[PDB]
This record gives structure tokens, C-alpha cells and sequence, in this order.
């Protein structure tokens, strides 16, 4: 029988630092190159809302649908995450700042088909 | 759901998960199902070893006359202070004297005292240790422990049990008070601490069974006659084995009883000696588990009784984290006999009735009269109805409390 | 992290994990963040059975005398013993009598038997059940108890409160004791086990609220002008339901006053017989749990009141796993009292002040003059302030000290 | 393992897992090895709050005068009722008298009451603050607590130490009390809820050394020599820092001693005011922990002692997830003293003798004589040998059992 | 050996906002381009039961077996999900508020092949 | 490198409405394209007992081994199995309605190779 | 890109009906058309013992090194393994009965490559 | 169909023994084959901060966010994890040592494509 | 679309009978044909010490890094583990018995690519 290798499909990050006190990190599967997502890791400088969003538009975020999917407090990763995003779908993550102060945030994962 | 955890390693976040054995380091519960304790949080080792008030610290030797063996300093294994007594005897006794610079009233008093067994030999490797009070009149009351290997192995306190009083002893004038053993070929015991309790309450038996034959039934309904509690021995891995021993719903059966209790006494009769520390806390761990799947709860389930009365720190340490209290086996009336407080949940011990009532109701008569505790114990497939009969209308007609051990604990 | 734990299936070694629910056969934690538990390790329901001395014991019915009624051994269906006394009425009363060798001193004693409600039927399906000492003057005091249905069906002590006493009676000369009943067109009840307890302390007080009026308002600040703890039997559902309940602050509020406390009366307030075990055990798990987030912690959470009153052993077997201690309800001086020292913590009555305050200002001073506890409840809704000013007053006058239910079963 | 449990999110079947952390919110376990508690299930913030009768009660003014200051009804910032009694002055004493009607019988009385600070300036921020009894010959009996900032923040009951007594003082006899301070620029005080508990049984000593410095090996031995129990107020971050403190395996063999025993004192000292809540919070959790991994259990960790005796209502609030009491600190005779039963386990303050032993001798022999305990405490560090054995003889000498804390609490 | 970047299969997502509240997403497979899907998140804006329904009919839900798998309460996500349908087989999986008010529901997974 | 879409292999499904007290769906493999599954997922209407069963019969079942896997009480979703049947080594999956009364039950997973 | 359907690898079951008290079922990878094999699940009829066994012959079970893996009580599936034999490396999984009594063992996996 | 066998991609490993005190790994996904990595385990000869990084500059460390992830403690094995970084999104891990003297890091994982 | 039964990669093994009281299974990834291992299994006898090591040298162990990852005691499987080994990076893992007496070892899990 045939063997393969099977590497692993496409990385996928969004960071920001220096994030003021209740600005966000907008990741946005339009700047993946398949144009969805799964986040597995988010890096977290201090306390983060995470926020899953629909858009009423197809390149831009106004906003549709919107949940509050967790709170993270002080500084860590949350490991091991499968929220996922398509730019056909309008779907967008946004980690909002809420420590009181600028942080930086690092969200890592990997690029799916559509 | 949520998202997972901070951190790094595995993390998840679940909803619902089973799992047969967990192990964390961190447990944060907000709503805990979990009744059935293994591992106790008491310690109950120390916490009654500094109860009522040190009458003799064998501080200073001086007060004390060798009337036979010898008395010296120790001064290097010491129980409390600068010093304990190391009594030494050759083919004899060892009795040492404190005469009191005034009379003393030792009514309602009950009396305990540190010891270790060094050495112990010739007809036994064991006496009997008496704390004995002398009136003006020299009378004596003795009050008695025993020094045994095992339990005497290292320090540990004994909570004395009435033995015997001469004709007239009061009580009010004491003038001397004796340490003193049995005669034997070679004797090294160390004492230090005696103390003094206030046991002026009501006079106490609590009655156990062991090793669950199926005689229980018939002591059920006789000590049933009178409200006399009977904690039951249970060892678990005994139950349905034959006809001998009680059958599962028998067991259920007879706790499901007002007066009947269960208190561990490991899955499968583990000895002290006989096996391993680790085998003893397996034993203990899974007769508790068993047991607590039978029915016995918090309170009754945090008592132990040692398999065979088989016991030393070794094994206390272990049982600590496990149990509050246990008790050995001995077959004299002093023996079920302590003061209605404790210094040792520990070291206590229980007297026979397998071999006759005499001594377990000259016991139960004792604690009436001199305000203790007896606790007093047999196998039912060695005791006859009528000699149980004979022991539950002397609990009966005795100024008495029938009390558990749950009872008991909770009084210290 | 570590490597995988040993063994077969699913293992897992994680750093941090978070779950709704984690079911485990054993858990190993090193450190435990756990205070609200649901699931109590204690089971109080037969902790309290063998307190005191049994007086009367049924296993010989020649002492006894059927005055009116009649009276036979019951040997199949024993509480204790080999033997428990049918007691049986046709269109009269039941009155049994037992002559004392000698005249007894029942100064500060306080009575229990076991009880269970075969038939009763007429007037009603409950009689009062009476212990009566009578002197040799045949002057009675009477002490007494509630054989109803539910808390009658199966067998299960009554601590007896006092109801009356003739004038001039001499309780250092009881000559002879009575069990009676209320006349009814059948009787068919099981007493055994009748009890002595010592009761000499002071006489107590316990207030309880139940089910979160608005009105609790009012009455913690009545009772605070005397210090008189009030327990809120509360239902966590029942909280800003209303302008007629408490809100959530307002409870939180209240509970945070040094004499006000909460115990669980169950979520929704599920009583037994209207819902199953089932649904009650959810009621009162939810109630346990919504009560602990509203910061009740351990003593306090351990109580609970019977919602409407209703239960059986069914209840108090589910409740057991939960609860240490519950109460039921009744309108007669003698329903709020018991004896100091209980032999059940699940059988005991309140009495209601809802429909005038007479019979529970008579239960305060009755406490006071026989040292027991009197335990007295409202809803706040139906009683006046005057009528709390007038029942905290005579608290206050009367020689009781006002007590919790925490304190209460810490004194068992 | 079985199949995956009930439920959407991640479920998940286990056989072994590890973790280091677990959040569950149900967690039901069948066998749970959690011995080592750090978040503990017993509120004890109110529980003794109704211990006693309330005898001055402040809902009617009428029957005080104040003597010097002045008295004004609170009905705003109330503890108990409708009312409170603020005690303003300026320049001046405070004292308010009220006359009994008849003469009192306070006979083995302790005295307790509900006290806030609102403001106290001049000399000091704080002030002992006084109840006197007087006699018909005017003789005065004083006992005193100290209004101090920090634990005068919020409302909290002081337990009245004695302080002084006039030569042939009846308190058989006492025909007014009152209520007192200190000489200051300006007083603003509100009190309450006055309160009679009974201490007549036998005093009461509790030794607490702090801060695990070298000198409590000869402390130990010196305590020893009387069997008086030491409670080390231990934070296990100072262990084998340095020459001048404990070694882990000296620490070790201490609390294996009889008489030795460890409560917690945090991790490494965090004290109230100098750090935030939530770092005094993760003090002592992790001074729990640590304590609990060298041997120190469940009664002698559920005792904790405030750093540099800093404290609030705000620590009060968090503390009380993790231990049932805790102790302040003092100078005064009457610091050590409380009545036998406390009606604050939080506010209750601890003599020092690091500056000379008389005040805390004065306290022994105070609490033989009135029927009291004391909480005496040193810094090994700053005491003589010589020192420590002038108060252990004072201790043995004095009418007085020598305790643990643990055993403190269980009497409460 | 041949090495061969392996990306991961088709995303999946089913989306309202303000749905009304008793009214129900219903996540119908047909939607998917490979006619199943495998719902791994279900961010859900307050209270909602999931249910899996097995239709009659071929294309349009009419209900023959039905069993309310969870409810979920409040505002979160859940991760970590395997529930499956597809269009062959007629299954749908409705999540229907329960919230007392209206709320936003966003599903995502992944599509199978039938 | 080559990249490609790796789209989760064949859907299976077994279910039936209304099971009466003591009846059963039997899942059998047969039905699958490829000859083996791996059940997911049961949504179970109310109380069943799972069962693993091998036939003596290539074609139908003539019970040889049987065991009783675990027992479901209520009404949910028993997610993230992995019990595993095949029609070559003649492997049955009977789940069992044991509530008293006519229940609904939903099986999903996954084909795989023989 | 291209588009793959993945289905999973060759299912693999061993089983034995009525194995008597101390009898065993040897899994034998052998039997496994790749020579080797991961067992998931144990399917126990009553109690086992189950041991992972080197053998010292190429084709027959001659012990060399025997390591008894875990021991399993009652009725119930072992769910969730990855315990692996291939046949170059002699490696043989032994599931022996402990139960008293006749009891039924299904093992079912997957197949790997050597 | 066709059966493959499938080979698992790339291993990536980092290494460094006796750190000194304050000293660390930096693990960059330019030493990586594919760019970017996905770090599984962590290997700690005694304690250590673990550290993700965006660098400014493409080629070379210069800090612009940075997450301290997690501290561990003493001496094991931080198992499971799925730390990411590319070398294209300019994200660096560094390990640094907390111990109080010198230790030994191992940290393992795969290559994951851009 | 194409669709393709996917086999998992090679099975790897090391094992010994009989290793004295102080002696090591040495497993090295130079026995792997891709020349990279993830064990997933280690069956232990008895007590041992799992070890992970980097060589200096690129064919022979010679000690340069090495962390203790962790001790089993007793009998039994640490199932479900990554420790990864491979020959380029010179990572070995010992398995070292400290049981007091001889020890049957098997470690099992599968070659990974380099
Ligand atoms: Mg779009
Ligand atoms: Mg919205
Ligand atoms: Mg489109
Ligand atoms: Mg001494
Ligand atoms: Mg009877
Ligand atoms: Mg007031
Ligand atoms: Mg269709
Ligand atoms: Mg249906
Ligand atoms: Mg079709
Ligand atoms: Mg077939
Ligand atoms: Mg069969
Ligand atoms: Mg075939
Ligand atoms: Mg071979
Ligand atoms: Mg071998
Ligand atoms: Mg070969
Ligand atoms: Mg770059
Ligand atoms: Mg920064
Ligand atoms: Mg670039
Ligand atoms: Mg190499
Ligand atoms: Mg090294
Ligand atoms: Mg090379
Ligand atoms: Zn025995
Ligand atoms: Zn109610
Ligand atoms: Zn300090």
C-alpha cells in the first residue's frame, strides 16, 4: 500500500499588543487564506471577553448575531479551544480587553476549508 | 461548556464526566455528593493527650522513694518536659512513692499517664502498671493499665481503669500516691505525665461485637431487652462466607435496629504483625468502603477496633487518617475500665466476655460505682443466651448509661 | 502535567480541567475547595435512639394494667427487644398502667417512647399520645405526643412534651405511670421503649419563619429588641416571586443580622405526599444548593423544616443524606416541647402562633417552669406585629434561654 | 469505563485521571481522600453571636444616665432591634449608668457586648471601652474589651475580659451598671445588645507562640515541664530561612510533642492593611496547605491567628471560608480575659508577655479567681527562659486547666 | 514517501439573531454541500433545549423520532460537540430558545460526506 | 507540497420512533457502505440498555457472545463513543428500551474499512 | 485544492463466546491484515485480566516478556484504549477471565501498518 | 477505494541543557522545515516560565506582544499542549528558567504547514 | 469526490524481559524506519523512571540534556501518552527499572516522519 507523510494544514494567527482598556482583537477569517478558521489558542496579557459574531455583511463586521462565549481573567492561555469562523459565513471572533489596562493579546489556531 | 481552562499542559472543559479514580491536586466543587469519606480530616493522635490538669511531670525525682526496683532520670527520651522516669527492675517489682505535702481528694478524679516499654521479661513480656492511691489509714485504691509490646513500643498515654480498693479507702485523704508493676525477671518502662481528669458523670458501658458470626441476632434481641447499645465489629469480606457468619441483609437487618451500630473493623480481619502497614490500610480503606455501601455513616464509620487487639504507633499512625478511635482486647475487669474522658482515643482497651461474665461485670458494676467508662466486648459464637442474658440485666440493674461509641467520642 | 495514569481505558493526565459534572467511583485531592456540600456524611436518624435509660421496656406485660382498652405483646413487629406492646381501642380510649415497686424521683427527667400508628380511626386519624406520672396523692403530669399518620407509619420516637400537671404534684413520689390515649372508634397503635433522659438544664427556646413573607421584616426586627434567634425556614424559589415575599437582597439582608438564620425548607416547597420522594429529594438538594449560593453555610444548611408539615420515614430516610435535624408542625402547647436532650431529631413538632399567640406563650413559660425546649413558629403573614411583640416579650420575661437550631444539635 | 455520560459539550468516560486542578460544580465522588480541607463547610461568623441572654437591650434609654458624655438613640445603624445607643463626648469620658430595679446576681456572669467605632481621636484612635458592675457599698467590679480601628470597622461583639475589682465587691449584690471609657478629644461609639453568658466553670489557659523563631524548642521543653499546651502560630514560609527560625524537620518534631500543637498564621505574615485582601486571601490558603502537608489537621488548622493582630470585618468575611476562629493582639491583663463561652470566635484578643510577664500573670491568676480563660502569647524571640518558666509556674501554681484551641472551640 | 499538507474538511455554521422566545434554529443538513454535518459549538445567547429530530419526509422536517439531547442556561458556549446529521438519513437538530426574551444562536462544525 | 481538503468520511445512521417497552433497534453494519461503523452518538428518548453482540450467522443474528455494555436512564445523549460493529466479524449493536413505555432512539456515527 | 473523502482504517475485532473461568481470548495480531493492531474497546462479560505479552517465536506464543495491564470487574466496556501488538514484534494481547463463571469478551479496534 | 497509509508529519524538537538561572530556550518556527510548530510537550529539568512572543522584525526576536503562558514548577513533563508559532507570523516561545540553578529543557512537538 | 481508506502509520515497539534491578529499556528512534517515534504506551512489570535524553552524538547515546518525565510504581499501562523521540534531533527515552527485582518493559506507540 501507498505511505504518505501527513503534515498539518495550514497555521493560522492574529495577535495585537498594546491593546487599550476596552479595544479588541478582531480575528477575522478573511485574512485566512481558505477563509475559515479554528482558533485552538488564545494568549491572553491580562482579562479578555471572547465574542463570536455574525455580520449582516460579507466583507465587513456589522453586527447580526452576537455571544459572549467566555471571560478570561489575569494573564494565561486558553488551551485546547475549537471556536471557529468563515468569512462566507460572516463569522468573526472578537477578544475584547477588559483589565484596566493595555495588554497583549495572541490568538493561534488553523486555517479550514470552506 | 466554556472555553478551556487557563494553562498550559491538557486542558479541557467538559460538561459531564465519569471517571473510577480521580486525582487532583486543586479540587474546586461548587456542590459536593460525596458522603462517603475514606481519609478524615481529624487528627485525633494529640488532641486529647494534654486534656485535664498534670498532677506528677517527673520533673524532679526527689518526691519519689524506690520502695522496690529503681528509679532514675531520663533525660534524652523524654515524653513532656526536661525529664521522664525510667523504672528499672531486676527479678522483682518496681513501686514508687509521692507522699503529698497535704491530703488530697481525688474524688471523682480519673487518672492517666505517659509510658513506653522498653524491656519486659520473664513469665510475660507484659505487666500490668497500677497508679495506686494510700489514704491515712493505708488503704489503697489501685487503678491499672497494661504495658504491653505493640502498643507500649513508643510513647503513648494510658487512661487508667478501676482494679480494686481496700475496705474504708477515703477517697478525700489521700496521702501517697504509687507507681507500681507486677514482679517480673527484667523490667525498663518509661512514664513521665500523669494526669488528673474530672470524671464525676454517670458511670458508662458501651458494649461491642466482633467478627460478625451469626450469633448477633440472638444478642440483638437481648441487649434489645434493656436499650443497650451493641456496635458491631463488622469486617465486610465476612459476610455470606457461611453459615457462621451473618448474611449481607442479616447485617443490614440487624443495623436497620435502634440500639444496633456497625464500627470498622477491616475488610478481611488484617491484623497488626501478622501483615504489612500497606495490606492493614488497604484492609481498613476497604472495610470502610464496603461498609459505607452497607448503610454505615460519618459517625459510627470513623471508629475503629483493632483485628485481634493487635496494635502499635505504626498502625495509630496509618488508622489516623481513617478513624478517630480504636480499641484493643484485654481480659480483667480494669481493662474495659477508663475515666469518662480520655487522654488517648488510641491505647484503650475492651475486656472479654468470651471466657466468662465475672470480669465484664465486676467492670460494669466498677463503672457504676466509681463513675467510669467500661467498655466490654465478646464473640457471640463464644457466649452462651444466658451469659448474655447474665451481662445485659447487670448493665440493666447497674447505675449505668448504655452508650455508643459515637457518644462516647463526641463527649471529648 | 505527568505522564498518563496507570491502567486501561480512557486515562488522562491534565492540568487544569473544569466540568459541570464529575462522577468518580474515588477522588484523591490534595487540597479541597468544597465547603457547600448537598450530601452530609452524618446520618442522625438513629444517632440520638439510645440516649438515656430505657424505664419501661414491654418485654414483660404482667406490670401492666388495661384500665380502659386493652393491652397484648406484640412479638412480630418489635422496635426493641423480643417484644413491643399493642396497644387497642374499640369506641374508647387506651390507659395502661405500671405501679413502681417504690416511689421514683423524676425531678428534671425528661420521657420518649417509640411509637407506630397501625389504625386509628373516628373523630380522626391521630390521637394525642400521653405519658402520665401520677403521685401518691393521684395527682397526674402529663406529658405528651402525636401519633398521626405519615410520621406514625412506620417505627419511630417521640420525645414528649409537657401538657399538664394537676396541682400539688410530687414529682420526688411518682407511685405509678400511665400511657394513654384520646377516645377514638378504633385505636391500633405499637409503643415500645419508653425512655428516661435528663433534661435539668435551663429551659429553651427555638423561633422558627416559615416560607419567606415579607413580613419577616417586621419580625426580625420584634425578636432583635430581645436577641431571640429566628431561624427562616426558607424555599430559594419563593425570593422576589412577589410583593408578599422577601427579595433576594432583602433575604441576604436579613441573614446578615446576628440573630436571624436560614434553614432549608426545600426550593419550591414540595411537601411529602404531594410530589414524589423523587421530586421532594430535587426540591431539597436545589433548596440546599440556591441557599448555600445565597452565602448559608454549613450548621445552619444542615436543618431542615418539614414544607407543610408532611413526612414519613420515607422522607426522613431521603432527607437523612441531607439534613441532620427536621420538624414538624402542630397547634398545641405540647408540640413545641421537648425534652432537652432528644432521642429523635426527625418525629419533634413546632407549635404554630399563626392562629393566636395563647398556646405557644404557654409552651414559653411551660419550658421555663419544666426545663425543655419549646420550639414556636408563624408565617409572618398571618401573625400581627402586637402578636410578635407579645410572644417576644414573653420570651424575654420567661426564665428560657432563645436558641438556634445549630446550637440546639450541638447539644445532643 | 462504561459509556460516555448524558449530556451535549464535551463528555467524556474515564478510568484514571489527573489533574492539578479541578472545577466541577457538581462533583459526586462514592469515596473521597480528601482529608486536606482548605475551604472549610462551617460559617462561624454568627453562630455564637445569641449565645446567653441579652441583659441591656438599649431599645428604650430611660433606665440610663450618662454620668459623663452623652447617650442618643441610633435607629439607623442598628445591630439588634430598633434601636442602638450611640455614646458621644468631647473632651471627656464617656460613662453611662443604668440601676437595676432590684439587686442582680451576676455569679459566674460573662459579659458581652455589640460594639462599632465611628470615631475615636486625641491620644489614641482606640479606647478600652468598660463594663462596671457596682455593689450597694459602691465597690466597682470592671471588666473591659478595646474599641480599636480596623475591628471596630464594622459591628462585632466583644467577649469582656475582668480588668479590676474594688476590695469587698458583692456580686451578689449589684445595683447599677455601666458603661464606659477611656478619657479622649472626641468619642463617637455605638453599642448594643449587652449580653450574659455562664462562665462558672473552671479557668482556662491558651499559649500561643508566634512566628516560628528558634527559642520555641525551649519553649516547648519549658511549657513541657507543666504539660501546657503550646499553639504555634505558624507561617510556613519562614521555615528554614534563617538560624533565628524553625527548621521544617525542628517545626516537625515539635508538633509531634503531646502538648504542641499549629495553627495557622499565614503563609509568609500577610497582615491586614499592609496588602490587599485577595494577597492576604492566597497568605492563607497557601499557609493552610503548606501546614496541612507537614502534618497539622483539620481542629488545630481550622484555628488561625492575625498577623501583627491586624484585622477588619473585611478579613473576618474572607477568613471565615477557611478557618472558624481567630485571635488579636494586646498588652493588658484584660486582653487575654474572655468569659468561657465566647459570643465573638473573631474579635477576641491575646496578652503579650514579650515585654514583661506581670500583665499575663496577672491574667492567669485573673481567670482562676473569676472563671474565665486566657489567651496568653509571646515571640520566643523576645522572652527569657527565665521568663517563660515564671509564667508556666504561674500556670501550674494558678486554679486554672491549661488548653488547646481546638478544645476552646468544641466547648463553644 | 510522498508528503501531502493535509487541511481540515469543509466548515459548517447555522446562525440567527433575535430568535424569538420559543422559536428554534433548526440545522438542516441539506445546507451542507456534502449533505451532513458534525456540530461542534453551540454558542448560545441565553437559555435553549437541542434536539435531534429524524423527519418523514425527504426535504422537509416533519417529525417521526424526536429526543431532547441537552439544555443549556444562560449565555455560553458549548464545545466540544459530535452531534450529527444528514440529509439522507433526514435528521435535523433544532435548538429552540427557552430564554423568556429573544436571543442569538450560532452553530458551528464541520461538514461529512454521507 | 501537495495540499489537500480532507473531508471526514461516510455519515451513518440507525434510529426508530416509538420502540415499545421491551423492543430494540438493532444497528447492524450490513447497512453501512463499507461493512463497519462506529457509533457516536445515542440520543435515547428515555431509559435503554446498550448490548455488544456477535452472531454465529454471517448474514443475521443467531446470538454467540453477547454483552451488556451500559445502561442509560432518562432521556439525552450519550456523546463521544466509539463502540465499533462490523458485518465481516458479524457484530450487532442492540440498544433496548427498558422506560416503561414507547421511546424514540437515535444512533449516529461513522462508516469505516473493513 | 483537492478534495479527499477520508474513511477510517480496517476495523479489527477479536471475540470468544463462553470463556470458561481461568480460559483466555488471545488477540493475536496475526489475524490483522497489516500485522498490527489497536485494541479501543473491551467489551467484559464479567471480570478480566488483561496482559500484554512478548513472544520469543515469530507465528506462536511462547512468553518472554508478560506484563499484566489492568484488571477489569463485573459487566462493562473498556472504552478508550490504544493498547497495540503487531506480529513482526511478537506482541500478543491476553484477555483472561477471572469471573467464577462463563463469560463473553468482544475487543474491537483498528488495524495499523507495521 | 483506495487504501493509504498515513504517516504522521513532521517531528520538531528543541533542546538546550544546562540553562543557567535566568537564561532560556527560545524555540523559533524558523528552525522548522514547514515554518511554523506545534509544541506537544515540555520537558522541564526544574522550574520554568513559558512564554509566547511576536517579534517586529522577520527574521530576529524583537518583543512587540508578549503572553507569559504558564509557570511550572520542579522537575516533569507539561504533556498535551498545542502551542503554536510561524515563522511568517513572527511568533517566537521561549522557555526561560526559574530554577535557582541549572537545567536541562526538552521541547517536543510537530511542524505544521504555513 | 475521490474517497481513500486511510490506515494509520507504522506501529513501533521496544522491549525487554528480565531487566535487572538498575538496568533501562534504552528506546531509540534510530530503530524506527522513519526514524522519529511517539510512544503512546509504556507497560511496566514494576516500578520505573521514564527518561528523556538528548545525545551528543549523532549514533550513540551520550548524555547531554536529560529530564526525569516521571515514575510509575508497581504493575500496570501509562496509556494515552506523546513522548516523542527522534533520531536527527538524537532524543532518547529510558525506561529505568527501580523495582528492587527483575522487570518485564514493553513500550508500544508509532513512528513519526522527521
Ligand atoms: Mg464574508
Ligand atoms: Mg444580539
Ligand atoms: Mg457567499
Ligand atoms: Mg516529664
Ligand atoms: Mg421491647
Ligand atoms: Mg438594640
Ligand atoms: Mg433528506
Ligand atoms: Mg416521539
Ligand atoms: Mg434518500
Ligand atoms: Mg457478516
Ligand atoms: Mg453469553
Ligand atoms: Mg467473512
Ligand atoms: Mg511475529
Ligand atoms: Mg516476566
Ligand atoms: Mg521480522
Ligand atoms: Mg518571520
Ligand atoms: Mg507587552
Ligand atoms: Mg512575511
Ligand atoms: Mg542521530
Ligand atoms: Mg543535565
Ligand atoms: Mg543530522
Ligand atoms: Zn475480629
Ligand atoms: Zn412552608
Ligand atoms: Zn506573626
Amino acid at each position: 500500500t501507498d505511505t504518505i507523510v501527513n503534515v498539518q494544514g495550514s497555521f493560522f494567527s492574529a495577535s495585537a499588543s498594546g491593546v487599550a482598556d476596552t479595544e479588541s482583537l478582531l480575528i477575522d477569517p478573511q485574512d485566512a487564506k481558505f477563509g475559515a478558521i479554528e482558533i485552538h489558542n488564545i494568549a491572553h496579557g491580562g482579562s479578555v471577553d471572547v465574542e463570536l459574531l455574525t455580520s449582516s455583511d460579507d466583507t465587513e463586521l456589522v453586527e447580526d448575531a452576537a455571544v459572549t462565549l467566555d471571560s478570561f481573567t489575569g494573564e494565561g492561555i486558553s488551551q485546547g479551544n475549537q471556536i471557529e469562523a468563515s468569512d462566507n459565513t460572516n463569522t468573526y471572533i472578537r477578544i475584547t480587553n477588559t483589565s484596566g489596562g493595555a495588554i497583549d493579546i495572541i490568538a493561534t489556531g488553523r486555517e479550514v476549508s470552506q | 461548556t466554556g472555553l478551556n481552562p487557563d494553562g498550559l499542559g491538557r486542558t479541557a472543559a467538559f460538561s459531564n464526566t465519569s471517571a473510577e479514580s480521580v486525582s487532583a491536586v486543586d479540587a474546586t466543587i461548587d456542590r459536593l455528593y460525596a458522603q462517603d469519606r475514606i481519609e478524615i480530616p481529624t487528627d485525633s493522635r494529640q488532641l486529647f493527650s494534654t486534656r485535664g490538669t498534670v498532677l506528677r511531670n517527673f520533673e524532679d525525682l526527689s518526691g519519689w522513694t524506690a520502695n522496690i526496683g529503681s528509679l532514675s532520670a531520663e533525660t534524652s527520651d523524654v515524653y513532656v518536659g526536661s525529664q521522664s522516669a525510667r523504672l528499672t527492675a531486676s527479678s522483682s517489682a518496681v513501686d514508687i512513692r509521692y507522699s503529698f505535702g497535704t491530703a488530697q481528694d481525688f474524688t471523682g478524679k480519673g487518672f492517666s499517664m505517659a509510658l513506653k516499654r522498653i524491656d519486659v521479661s520473664g513469665s510475660s513480656d507484659s505487666t500490668p502498671i497500677k497508679i495506686r492511691l494510700v489514704d491515712g489509714n493505708t488503704n489503697y485504691r489501685t487503678f491499672s493499665a497494661r504495658c504491653r509490646p505493640g502498643g507500649g513500643d513508643e510513647w503513648g498515654r494510658r487512661d487508667f481503669g478501676f482494679e480494686s480498693e481496700d475496705t474504708g479507702f477515703d477517697v478525700t485523704n489521700v496521702q501517697t500516691m504509687t507507681v507500681t508493676t507486677n514482679s517480673r525477671s527484667s523490667i525498663d518502662i518509661l512514664v513521665d505525665d500523669i494526669r488528673v481528669v474530672d470524671s464525676s458523670g454517670t458511670g458508662q458501658v458501651i458494649v461491642t461485637i466482633d467478627d460478625v458470626h451469626t450469633g448477633d441476632k440472638t444478642a440483638a434481641e437481648v441487649f434489645g431487652r434493656y436499650g443497650i447499645p451493641i456496635g458491631l465489629a463488622a469486617n465486610a469480606k465476612f459476610l455470606d462466607q457461611s453459615s457462621s457468619k451473618l448474611t449481607t441483609q442479616e447485617f443490614k437487618d440487624l443495623l436497620a435496629k435502634p440500639h444496633v451500630y456497625a464500627v470498622n473493623h477491616g475488610y478481611n480481619h488484617y491484623d497488626y504483625g501478622s501483615y504489612s502497614i500497606d495490606e492493614i490500610e488497604d484492609d481498613v480503606i476497604r472495610g470502610k468502603y464496603e461498609l459505607q455501601d452497607l448503610g454505615v455513616r460519618e459517625p459510627n464509620i470513623n471508629h475503629y477496633v483493632y483485628p485481634s487487639g493487635n496494635y502499635a504507633q505504626e498502625s495509630i499512625d496509618m488508622l489516623s487518617n481513617y478513624h478517630v478511635m480504636s480499641w484493643g482486647t484485654g481480659a480483667e475487669s480494669f481493662d474495659a475500665l477508663t475515666p469518662n474522658q480520655l487522654t488517648s482515643p488510641w491505647h484503650n482497651l475492651r475486656c472479654s466476655f468470651d471466657s466468662g461474665t465475672a470480669e465484664a461485670e465486676q467492670a460494669v458494676n466498677d463503672a457504676a460505682t466509681y463513675n467510669q467508662t467500661a467498655h466490654i466486648y465478646f464473640h457471640s459464637d463464644n457466649v452462651t443466651q444466658s451469659e448474655m442474658e447474665s451481662v445485659a440485666q447487670t448493665i440493666n440493674s447497674a447505675d449505668v448509661t448504655p452508650i455508643t461509641l459515637m457518644d462516647f467520642y463526641n463527649q471529648q
